[PDB]
């Protein structure tokens, strides 16, 4: 809705005016709509979920393309709690030693 | 009253580059690039005047384990001389112990 | 916790509901979940540096 | 994207790291800057700047 750089706006104008409705209000409906449509239909969702859905049965979909933006998850602490400041070091010290990569490889 | 705030940065291209008119122009107009555009946006938000200076020794720097000196941009920042380092300074564990980083503005 | 969401502001009551609300009202010490970092959240809770990118 | 433009990049990323604004410990500048650096990220201005130079 707030896109820039004169490429996304074509997609936005399309989705504003296509028929029938291109949107779905739950994610499993989107997955089903991809799976049934013999590859005529595509869907947009969080890459971390996409890279997992690829690995389940029936194993009939694949990721394609790079990215449009970047966002990250984070540990949350209540404001002014003394606990927050050592966690901010712990997350860094883990990332430089490969743990957060091996734990990803283990599960995906 | 407010006083203008020094800002330290390293050329490194294309983050900072020399203007092709530095034979004549004076002040901030000597410099242009992605870093300068980001600087002006932060200045417009926080409402401070800023004076750019090129870093004295051309390096990002790290603590020498022998002398315990900090060189580089981090040297000019820790010893109370620069007050902000708008630069491609990579977040790593040894730096968080002495300076605070914002949330990351780019990924690589 | 019975959110099902990842916490959001109710625009009417201004009450925080779901995950973040349990930290604001102090029921627990720390949360660890894939809540996404956005400007509306830093104003009331603190986040670490990001442990993943997507 | 510089002449003679005869390289090409291939494949994914082997790790992840981030750049950041930096300030001295205990400076009053530390909290508003982090809010600006979130606010600018959502309005798309950062990607507009990236395209403006790459």
């Amino acid at each position: 809705r707030r896109s820039k750089i004169a490429v996304f706006d074509k997609m936005w104008t399309y989705m504003r005016s296509a028929e029938p409705s291109v949107f779905v209000r739950t994610t499993a409906e989107g997955v089903a709509r991809v799976r049934k449509s013999k590859g005529k239909y595509a869907y947009l969702l969080e890459s971390t979920m996409n890279e997992y859905i690829e690995q389940r049965k029936p194993c009939d979909t694949m990721k394609v393309g790079g990215n449009l933006d970047s966002k990250g998850y984070g540990i949350a602490t209540p404001k002014g709690s003394s606990l927050g400041t050592p966690v901010n070091l712990a997350v860094l010290k883990l990332s430089e030693q490969g743990v957060l990569d091996k734990l990803k490889n283990k599960w995906w | 009253e407010q006083k203008t705030v020094v800002v330290t940065t390293i050329l490194e291209s294309p983050y900072v580059m020399m203007k092709k008119n530095h034979e004549m122009l004076e002040g901030n107009e000597r410099y242009e690039g992605y870093c300068v555009d980001l600087a002006a946006e932060i200045a417009k938000h926080c409402g401070f005047k800023y004076k750019l200076t090129i870093v004295g020794d051309g390096k990002y720097g790290a603590r020498d384990a022998d002398t315990k000196i900090w060189n580089g941009m981090v040297g000019e920042l820790v010893y109370g001389k620069a007050d902000i380092a708008i630069a491609p300074l990579t977040i790593t564990l040894v730096r968080e112990e002495v300076i605070d980083f914002s949330k990351p503005f780019m990924s690589l």
